């Protein structure tokens, strides 16, 4: 007598895990970046930059 | 209820002391020295030096 085409079924899991970095930032050089009051020679000054 | 008199630096008498200027990168550019000297005068004095 034949055979027939067999298969089986396969059940997996997912296992979590998480990675995390961080680094900072001076308060000093703040407001250097975001701060709009800089009018006209230090929006392109060298400590800016 | 009670008024808060505010006082202005400027108007007082005071100010004639001190010159104020406003540097907005002070905080950050004062992480070193800056170190400028000023000057002494010198009489010519006979003789040779």
């Amino acid at each position: 007598p034949a055979d027939q085409p067999v298969h089986n079924y396969m059940i997996k899991r997912l296992d979590r895990r998480s990675l995390n970095a961080a680094f900072s930032i001076a308060v000093e050089a703040l407001g250097l970046i975001s701060g709009e009051n800089l009018d006209g020679t230090h929006i392109s000054s060298a400590m800016r930059l | 209820c009670s008024t808060l008199s505010l006082v202005r630096f400027l108007e007082l008498g005071l100010s004639v002391a001190c010159v104020c200027t406003k540097f907005p990168e002070l905080s950050y550019v004062a992480e070193g020295t800056i170190q400028f000297e000023v000057q002494q005068p010198m009489i010519a004095r006979d003789g040779p030096h």
